[PDB]
RNA sequence: AAUUGUUGAAAGGGAAGGGCAUUUGAUCAGACAUGGUGUUUUGUAU
RNA sequence: AAUACUGCCAGCUGGGACUGAGGACUGCGACGUAAGUCAAGGAUGCUGGCAUAAUGGUUAUAUGCCGCCCGUCUUGAAACA
RNA sequence: AACUGGCGAUGCGGGAUGAACCGAACGUAGAGUUAAGGUGCCGGAAUACACGCUCAUCAGACACCACAAAAGGUGUUAGUU
RNA sequence: CCCUGAAAAUGGAUGGCGCUCAAGCGUGUUACCUAUACUCUACCGUCAGGGUUGAUAUGAUGCCCUGACGAGUAGGCAGGCGUGGAGGUCAGUGACGAAGCCUAGACCGUAAGGUCGGGUCGAACGGCCUCUAGUGCAGAUCUUGGUGGUAGUAGCAAAUAU
RNA sequence: UUUGCUCCACACAAUAUAGAUGGAUACGAAUAAGGCGUCCUUGUGGCGUCGCUGAACCAUAGCAGGCUAGCAACGGUGCACUUGGCGGAAAGGCCUUGGGUGCUUGCUGGCGAAUUGCAAUGUCAUUUUGCGUGGGGAUAAAUCAUUUGUAUACGACUUAGA
């Protein structure tokens, strides 16, 4: 329904988000994944760290420079997770991975555009309450991502920049809803409502 | 034109080229069955060339028929073309390659006189 | 095959000139249809009496429907099974609405807990608990409390589209 | 030349089975039944409902 | 108006395929917001046009088109099998075909 | 697939026409084929089948 | 390489005369007919009915 | 012919080549444009 | 008493897809008092555009999937035979 | 070594892969329905439904098959006396 | 069920990614996906059973009807294509161009192959019926000849020296 | 280097398409909780409401969108201008003063539409150059060759030279 969608990565499980995103990428959809810091992996944090180290110590023996490039940024973690879910080697897979753009935090111009969430990939709707979870923000800092603090400050600034945006949007929405009430209970709206709206 | 005929369909238009005929130059394009004990072309593996079979045999009612709906006929002399006087709807004339230019003009003149379509009328045109 | 029906299967030895009219045994079988009813009848009858389907005959197969199929009632199900390293018997309380649903839930829960398939479960007896104050399982006595009340926190709503524009809540 | 299917194509369904027209006219496949006030034995229903 | 779409869009998903064999003769189309087979039953028989742009004018238009029809539903997700006079180029996996409302039924 | 109860495409194992090239024998067969086709008498059905026999199977009488 | 008949036009006139006269009574229908039809987004023709 | 040059065409992210199908480009034959339900031969076969 | 379940209809009907095989008639049958008509031993009717590179063919390329290097010896070959 | 079925001599769908296993054996095409196997994505197919069990600081994931035992655990869920 | 027991050497394998009221385990309900399988149809081939001659069909190993089948190495048989040469015929073709050769140009045949168009060339060569054989090549560390990559590379550095 | 280069305008052609055909419509945090509105003895507050899907909200009528007239009014919405700003995470976009201008379907009129003939996407987008029409803007470097050695097999590196 949408030309390009911006997926908020907050509160999503890595695998269940990545699967639906990989399907939508192949179907010809354009998706930009933001807030990859808060992307969640189900289960114990230390277990996830050990799993990552299992992967991490696994490199081309004769020349480490060409082995599996163990990316540390949360965006590249999620993007590697989405690879493998896409036949990346072929040209169609290459096109899909071109149609994918993963971003730490919310860079412009996706900062001023509507973000979307995948309801059935969510931690809230997929993890039974009580089962603890692992978040890429701390996992990546534990594995080598050396930019959490600056990402933290940039998001601190983006929260206030968007907070004033909503502060004025709420006021305008309130005044337009109040004007809707003012112009309501007239014939044009009264019989429109019974007409269906 | 010819008599009405069923719709033409080859059922295999692509030629059946011999295996490895491009990988090697000595292997001619003419089809030869791969008769080896290892050969995946003989064992009919998926994703390999399909050998000619009788199942590809064209419809009998449309065999030897050109798209124009005629059976070809090598005509060499005018007397040969006099054979197809009343069978213009079945056999189409065709000048043999070794017919000289001066002898092709007379044959095409008799061809239009007899009303037989010729499938190489622009051959060895004298100009 | 878990969608069940109770059938009463009545059957007997082949009548003979020496002894006619055999005793005409009968039992209540939980089965997906009449064919599995016949099969389970002969199985549970071989394990009881010297008779085989070749040497016997089935006189009737009547579906049994509940007297109050929409009334909650507690069931004590004596059930035996064959575990990996021997057999067992036990007695499971179930709180369902019909004997059919009780045995359905029972096979499903036995396969879930003790990993016992149908081929290794024999329902000895499903007796409706006539009154309370005798069920010995806390997981049923907790639903026999007065003013049985409990909420349902964290409702998950199934979605229709891959994309939702509201960050769904979960109140309920 | 071509195997037309009965059970449809009423023309063939009448070429075979001439009784088909009477069957369709008098609805022999959808025949109403009578009513009988027969009650099963109390002993038999007690056997069914017991235990 | 500013919207002249008289068709419903559709993503040409892929060829009718097995795990490792595809049949180019049959394509698989997905309609937006159609996710159930009874809903996609309406779209059967509808015409599908794959409208693509050619590098050159051929018969008075730079815009070429491959025609097809919706054959049958596919899966439980409202995906529909489609068939064209000439099969889709296998490069258009994820391209926008147009499903018109004719032949109309309602 | 089909369980071939017996060998498939098993030819009759009999002669349909003489293997010989004799035009007059072919004419006799052309005639008795017409007779065996158009007469109930089995005498034609047997003389026709005997006209195909080889030299060893047609001993002098 | 490459006007309308003077007989079609008067039949058109006399027929849409009656159609217009019929249509004037019911509200909004004439400009409803003038408006073209199109498919918006967020529309589902498989359940939309006309 | 192998092989080579020049020119022209195209393709080339650790091969090339092949099959199925289509796109795209290049190129290629066919129709039906039939003595034709006839319609005055300009001192009667267009 | 219904309704659910199972089953039946030589019940009706809506929509979709692929195929049109053969080429005088015969036959079987249905409806019509009959004449004849017909969904009855296989597609006809109307209409439209184009009449050519439009369809199609070949070839090159791209794409989706598949595709191991042939001959032989061998129970077994893509083989590091 | 015995009975049978297969591979050899055999492709095809599934077992990621494989001569033997499961399904099923093959003229060329079309349409439908399926088998084995599956239905998050790669990947065609329900992130379908239902009941439970399990949290592993080396989970488990499907026959042939590609690994695991004795013993032990107020870890937890059922149960018997 | 899980945990301990549970340690092998390149990095790495439920196939991978990932998966935690699972995308795990046990179990069940349906729906759905797809084999060259099954059903129907068309076509090809083989086989089998048949139809076809009182002035009617090119005059019959022919035409047609019906039905079923079609995997396959070793191997068997049948029908054909092609090369060299012989007998016959087409009163065949040809210096206005035979043969030969090239042709991501065309047609026919399932195929072996045939035919046609274009370019070179310059003197013989075809179809059919039959006969005959030194008759068909991708292999034989095959023979002879030629030509490549390697490769403008190794090398042309003993003997003092221009 | 046939007045070169580049940018703003317009045109013309190609080639170019991983795929426009109303609007990416912007809080954050939690989910055993939240959003909104009011209120107050401003706080982790009171009250009320909402959710249970985006199936929403906006927009959406007109020769593919003409011509024209009026009515109610000070709105909406392009187009540019301009006031100011704010935005560096890949800012390149958002807000806003004001006036001009086009449209206005908010309401009522009138005229036109045809023959593309019963469908043939019936073309309308976004990229990149290249010849051009006319305005602005500026008027170099690098490589070889020579040479130094902080360098070096050759390249490279580091130099120097009007």
């Amino acid at each position: 329904v949408e030309p390009v969608v911006v997926i908020d990565g907050k509160g999503h499980l890595v695998g269940r988000l990545a699967s639906v995103v990989a399907k939508q990428l192949l179907n010809g959809q354009k998706i930009v994944v933001v807030r990859a810091e808060e992307l969640n992996i189900s289960g114990e944090f230390f277990r996830n760290k050990l799993k990552y180290h299992d992967f991490l110590r696994k490199a081309t023996a004769f020349n480490k420079t060409r082995g599996p490039f163990h990316f540390r940024a949360p965006s590249r973690i999620f993007y590697k997770a989405l690879r493998g879910m896409v036949s990346h080697k072929t040209a169609r897979g290459k096109a899909a991975l071109e149609r994918l753009k993963v971003f730490e935090g919310i860079p412009p111009p996706y900062d001023k555009k509507k973000r979307v969430v995948v309801p059935q990939a969510l931690r809230v709707l997929r993890l039974k309450p009580g089962r603890k979870y692992t978040t890429l923000g701390k996992l990546s800092t534990s594995v080598g991502w050396k930019y959490e603090d600056v990402v933290a400050k940039l998001e601190a600034k983006r929260k206030v920049s968007s907070a004033e945006y909503y502060a004025k949007k709420r006021a305008f929405t309130k005044k337009v809803a109040s004007a809707n009430a003012t112009a309501a209970e007239s014939d044009v709206a009264k019989q429109l409502a019974a007409l269906g709206y | 034109a010819s008599l009405p005929h069923p719709k033409i369909v080859k059922k295999h238009t692509k030629k059946f080229k011999r295996h490895h005929s491009d990988r090697y130059h000595r292997v001619a394009e003419n089809w030869r069955k791969q008769k080896g004990i290892d050969s995946v072309v003989r064992r009919r593996f998926r994703g390999n060339i399909s050998q000619p079979k009788i199942g590809y045999g064209s419809n009998k009612k449309t065999k030897f028929l050109s798209p124009s709906g005629h059976k070809t006929f090598l005509v060499a002399n005018v007397k040969d073309l006099e054979t197809l006087t009343m069978h213009t709807k079945t056999y189409a004339a065709e000048i043999a390659h070794n017919i000289s230019a001066k002898n092709r003009v007379v044959i095409l003149a008799r061809a239009k006189a007899l009303g037989i379509k010729v499938t190489n009328p622009k051959g060895r045109l004298a100009l | 095959m878990a969608h069940f029906k109770e059938y009463q299967v009545i059957g007997r030895r082949l009548p003979t000139e020496s002894v006619p009219e055999p005793k005409l045994f009968r039992m209540r079988i939980f089965a997906s249809n009449e064919v599995i009813a016949k099969s389970r009848y002969w199985y549970f009858l071989q394990k009881l009496h010297k008779v085989k389907k070749a040497s016997g005959e089935i006189v009737s197969i009547n579906q049994i429907n509940e007297a109050h199929p929409t009334k909650v009632k507690n069931f004590g199900v004596w059930v035996r099974y064959d575990s990996r390293s021997g057999t067992h018997n036990m007695y499971k309380e179930i709180r369902d609405v019909s004997r059919v649903a009780a045995v359905e839930t029972l096979y499903q829960d036995m396969a879930a807990r003790h990993r016992a398939r149908f081929r290794s479960i024999h329902i000895l007896k499903v007796a409706e608990i006539e009154k309370t104050a005798d069920v010995k399982r806390q997981y049923v006595k907790q639903f026999l409390t007065k003013d049985l009340k409990f909420p349902l926190p964290h409702r998950v709503q199934k979605s229709t589209k891959t994309f939702s524009y509201k960050r769904p809540s979960t109140f309920y | 030349v071509l195997k037309k299917n009965p059970l449809k194509n009423k023309q063939v369904l009448l070429r075979l089975n001439p009784y088909a027209k009477v069957f369709a006219a008098e609805k022999l496949g959808s025949k109403k039944a009578e009513k009988t006030g027969t009650k099963p034995a109390a002993v038999f229903t007690e056997t069914l409902k017991h235990d | 108006a500013e919207s002249h779409r008289l068709y419903v869009k559709g993503k040409h998903l892929s060829y009718q395929r097995s795990k490792r064999v595809n049949n180019p003769n049959v394509s698989l189309i997905k309609i937006e917001g159609v996710a159930t087979p009874q809903d996609a039953q309406f779209y059967l028989g509808k015409r599908i046009a794959y409208v693509y742009r050619a590098s050159k004018e051929v018969r008075g238009s730079k815009i070429r088109v491959m025609w097809g029809k919706v054959t049958r539903t596919h899966g439980n997700s409202g995906v529909v099998r489609a068939t064209f006079r000439n099969n889709l180029p296998a490069k258009t996996f994820g391209a926008s075909v147009r499903i018109f409302l004719y032949p109309s039924n309602i | 697939g089909i369980d071939h109860t017996s060998k498939q495409h098993k030819r009759s194992g009999h002669r349909t026409a003489p293997k010989s090239d004799n035009v007059y024998l072919k004419l006799l067969v052309k005639l008795y084929t017409f007779l065996a086709r158009r007469t109930d008498a089995p005498f034609n059905k047997v003389v026709l089948k005997a006209l195909f026999l080889s030299k060893i199977n047609r001993p002098p009488v | 390489a490459k006007e309308i008949k003077a007989e079609r036009v008067e039949d058109q006139k006399v027929v849409d005369k009656a159609l217009i006269a019929e249509i004037k009574k019911t509200p909004l229908l004439k400009q409803y007919l003038s408006a073209s039809f199109s498919l918006k987004n967020g529309d589902k023709p498989h359940m939309l009915k006309f």
